[PDB]
């Protein structure tokens, strides 16, 4: 079967690096051209790269066996022994972390189901604070299956150890650089996105994260190369690659207007020919359609 | 509490200021440091001891651990206004360090 | 094109009624046989039913213009004027609520980005409490585009009005009954799942919700008829229906062992012949052929 | 605060108990009620007035609104041991009602 794409508008899609809707579609030459994102990375033949998961509910989340201890001056401290989010054992291998683990930096608020021994309460949802990166003094090693989080508390929360699923509540001091995967040491990583022909720039699917910011009210953008629906589409179909890249058209299904042509490289990113200096945003109610295979040197018409 | 310091401290440009971080006896043989910036646990370490009482001086920050009274003193010299912000008294340990937030204010000299 | 199914194990799928992974696969004759869920409802031909959305990030969420006021004795009160989660205007029509709105009852903790006027803070994430149903004294009308939530506070949180996206943090007193969609009046609803032939029971994809429980530590289960990946799969493919139902086989991808045979009815639910029985979640669903609605299955 | 009551009230089996919920003058011509159970805003309304001073009794519970002193009085009669739990003084309004939590304890005679 010839490679095709799901008939879904980006505005109805799921983001691949933060569990939120896709809100924007744009190119921006002023941003880093070859980001080393580890989630939202898939090959057109279906191979998942980095820590990319299948389901959008795995994105920027983790699962663990949790052990709780109270330390005066810090609060309730959680030691998370990581597990793959479906329950199967996590073994350090050719990826940076368990599938879906956050691939950005900053201080992340996470939510977990906690059980207490305090009389009159049993099940509650506790917000924890967890530093991600870029460098920490907390010795985070998700590659080895262990991370530390804490909640500021004057007395012990009296929590019972057990299994948890952690979901992200907010990001503080966001930086789009890979987190501390292995206490400062190196890990296997999906390569930087690229290369691009001269004049080609990355197409960005953008969402905005819940954030903590003491001084700035502007929304915090985060980009991914492909929406999560495209990731599971390629992973489920397992197409055969018949050339070097795919020529795509982004067109309004109602009006028929062709908005642009772009190139979907085999390695899982989309390029547009754009010479402008500033960011150019696109409507999100179009549809991507595969036109044909093209060589990597195929020259696109500029946006 | 493992480590305590001044919640707010003020100095003047081209002058100096001193910060005292008091700790409990159990942290004597641990490394002590002076951190800068937020998020807390991604701060840039400006100066750090080697768990001894020997004085350590970096570019403008000094640290000396008094292991009899359990106080390590941080000194910032030749202050500039860009030095204002959030700082931390730190004790190096595996995992989450004991830390104390210090807000530093810098102003000019009255003229 | 003949109908096919995505090659994904259930344990790797997204739940369709609460934003969490699928953890369980089971049938249970002791549960209500014909649930009237409004999310996770799709026709095999691609038609979305009820409030079912395309993306799993819309499930049990909403979007709104928020207006905040402090009321002594209650706290900070939020009036949410609902909008479809992509920003397009919500118009009361043939569905119970904006797409993806929760279709269960209880007290829901929600999280929204809030902006404050207090010095030293600007952007924060505030947890609100929002009663869903089954009946409330809060006059919730998501069908009409307005719901109310509150934060218990002794003084105002000093929040700025604006647009928000609300995501579910926990459920309190969960009940699998449709919420108060219209201040007690009735709304257009997807019909109850069914019917089933004698001996046929609903196949349930199960996850467990983050919960607030003062006395019981057991997990809070919630079922859906189809995983979210199946919903968007049918919605994007828009297959042609050639009969009444499709016969499916659920087999171990490694061993090849057939675990059970089932029927996927055109209306979007799976039935098995059973007289609670849980199944492994690492199998694959494979379409065998179209079958008549009266096709009798082999019992599990 | 719009409505205040007793934090805890106790009665005896087959007996009665009385709860006084005081409110501010603005809420005079609103309906008052006595609610039972949690979650708070999905509780079962046991009895409710019609915004008059007329006594209304349903579900073993009676209520009388004093609109001169701005206090409505709730009485629970023929108490059972199962009557213990969480209750609310309520004022019916559009949206979120003013409510006050009252804990009820029951014992033998
Ligand atoms: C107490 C929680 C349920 C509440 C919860 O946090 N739900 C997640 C959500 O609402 O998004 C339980 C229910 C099922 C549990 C998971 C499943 O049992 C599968 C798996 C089993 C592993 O031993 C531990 C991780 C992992 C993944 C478990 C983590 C804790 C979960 C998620
Ligand atoms: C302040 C937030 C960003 C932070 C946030 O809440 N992100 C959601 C998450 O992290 O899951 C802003 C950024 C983009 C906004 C959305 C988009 O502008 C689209 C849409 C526009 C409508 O006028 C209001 C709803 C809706 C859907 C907006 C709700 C508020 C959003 C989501
Ligand atoms: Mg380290
Ligand atoms: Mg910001
Ligand atoms: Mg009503
Ligand atoms: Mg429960
Ligand atoms: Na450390
Ligand atoms: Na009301």
């Amino acid at each position: 079967r010839m490679v095709d794409l799901p008939v879904i508008q980006p505005r109805l899609c799921t983001h691949a690096r933060w569990p939120a809707p896709v809100y924007g579609l744009l190119v921006d030459p002023s941003l880093p051209s070859n980001p080393q994102w580890q989630n939202g990375r898939v090959h057109v033949d279906g191979t998942l790269l980095g820590t990319t998961p299948i389901s959008g509910s795995w994105v920027s989340c983790f699962a663990a066996e949790a052990a709780y201890k109270f330390q005066s001056g810090t609060g309730e401290v959680a030691t998370f022994t990581l597990i793959e989010q479906d329950g199967s054992a996590y073994v350090p291998g050719d990826r940076a972390a368990p599938l879906g683990y956050p691939d950005f930096s900053g201080q992340l608020e996470i939510e977990v189901q906690t059980e207490t021994t305090k009389t009159g309460d049993k099940l509650k949802v506790t917000t924890f604070e967890m530093i991600l990166g870029p460098t920490t003094n907390a010795d985070q090693a998700p590659y080895q299956g262990r991370v530390f989080a804490s909640v500021t508390a004057a007395a012990s929360l009296d929590l019972v150890d057990g299994r948890v699923r952690a979901v992200p509540r907010s990001i503080y001091g966001f930086q789009d650089t890979i987190p501390e995967y292995n206490d400062g040491l190196l890990v296997p990583l999906a390569p930087p996105i690229g290369p691009f022909l001269p004049g080609e720039v990355l197409l960005r699917f953008r969402t905005y994260m819940r954030q903590i910011d003491t001084a700035d009210a502007a929304a915090e953008a985060i980009d991914c190369a492909l929406p999560q629906e495209f990731v599971s589409w390629f992973a489920s179909n397992a197409f055969t690659v018949q050339s070097e890249a795919l020529l795509l058209r982004y067109r309004n299904t109602l009006t028929g207007q062709l908005l642009f042509e772009c190139k979907l490289y085999n390695e899982g990113y989309i390029a547009l020919s754009y010479s402008g200096s500033g960011p150019l945003t696109f409507p999100t109610d179009g549809i991507f359609e595969v036109v044909s295979w093209v060589p990597r040197l195929y020259q696109l018409a500029s946006v | 509490d493992p480590v305590t310091g001044p919640e707010e401290v003020s100095g003047q440009e081209q002058g100096s200021l001193t910060v005292q971080c008091r700790y409990t006896s159990g942290w004597k043989d641990y490394k002590k440091y002076w951190c800068q910036g937020v998020p807390q646990r991604s701060c840039k370490t400006l100066v750090e001891t080697d768990a001894s009482e020997q004085l350590v001086k970096k570019n403008r920050v000094s640290i000396r651990d008094n292991q009899r009274d359990f106080i390590f003193t941080v000194t910032m010299e030749d202050l500039r206004m860009s030095d204002a912000g959030i700082y931390w008294c730190g004790i190096t340990k595996g995992g989450l360090d004991p830390m104390f937030k210090v807000t530093v204010n810098i102003g000019p000299v009255p003229t």
